[PDB]
């Protein structure tokens, strides 16, 4: 009956693993050489990377 | 027209970019880009500007 | 034949199995 | 009330049905599930706080 | 390391090696995949 | 079914 | 032929499956 005013604290914690960020067109793993990676953007022309 | 004219894909009209390369001088300021034109893209060089 | 749909194994397509498409998942039978 | 109602120890002691596999007649018709040990509401009062 | 596959190329995904209800177990049968 | 060979003790 | 050295489950050779003749295990792909 005397709980104090309290508020939420949220977090996660992921250990073991690498954030995946993959260069799919819908980050699914459809294969191993993506679609993307399949492009002729990507293909036929150099890109910078920011 | 409704055909051969405008694409109906992903498509920036204005881009942005970023100086690949900045050259601060006492007298001169140079500034490198990469003004790259995509596949299937025509750019007018009228429409650039800095 | 919607093969270009699927990824490819190697140089064919990796379809699935035609038996497949339904289901008949129920409680006790 | 169900903080309050004392109940003996002698009960359920550190001799009851001594090398038996046994759950008590009285515990049989009572729900195991409302308990502080089920592990399933343990984690799901945990996943919103204290 | 790869679920079980027909060749008809095209690349079908055989059924065998699922797990079924039997009155016998089914180690000492078939192998389980 | 019938080609699944028969179990025995190491083979 | 090649079918003589593998173990003989009845009167048949037991030739192992076509698809496990290489491998395509990566980081994700």
């Amino acid at each position: 009956k005397t709980a104090v005013d309290s508020i939420t604290q949220k977090k996660f914690l992921c250990d073991r693993t690498l954030w995946r960020i993959p260069f799919s067109s819908n980050f699914m793993s459809m294969g191993a050489l993506t679609d993307l990676g399949q492009n002729l953007l990507y293909a036929n022309s150099a890109h910078a990377l920011d | 027209p409704t055909h051969d004219v405008t694409t109906d894909r992903s498509q920036r009209l204005t881009l942005r970019f970023i100086p690949v390369d900045r050259e601060d001088t006492a007298y001169s300021y140079k500034a490198r880009f990469t003004l790259a034109v995509g596949d299937n893209r025509v750019l007018d060089m009228a429409s650039t500007y800095f | 034949n919607f093969a270009s749909l699927a990824p490819r194994h190697g140089s064919r397509p990796f379809m699935g199995n035609w038996q497949d498409i339904g289901t008949s998942n129920m409680s006790g039978g | 009330y169900m903080n309050k109602r004392v109940v003996a120890p002698g009960l359920v002691d550190c001799y009851i049905n001594l090398g038996a596999r046994w759950s008590l007649d009285y515990m049989d018709n009572v729900n195991p599930f409302n308990h502080h040990r089920n592990a399933g509401l343990r984690y799901r009062s945990m996943l919103l706080g204290n | 390391p790869r679920p079980p596959v027909e060749e008809p190329a095209v690349e079908t995904v055989s059924p065998e090696g699922r797990g079924e209800k039997r009155p016998r177990p089914d180690r000492e049968e078939t192998l389980v995949t | 079914g019938l080609r699944f060979p028969s179990k025995m003790f190491g083979g």
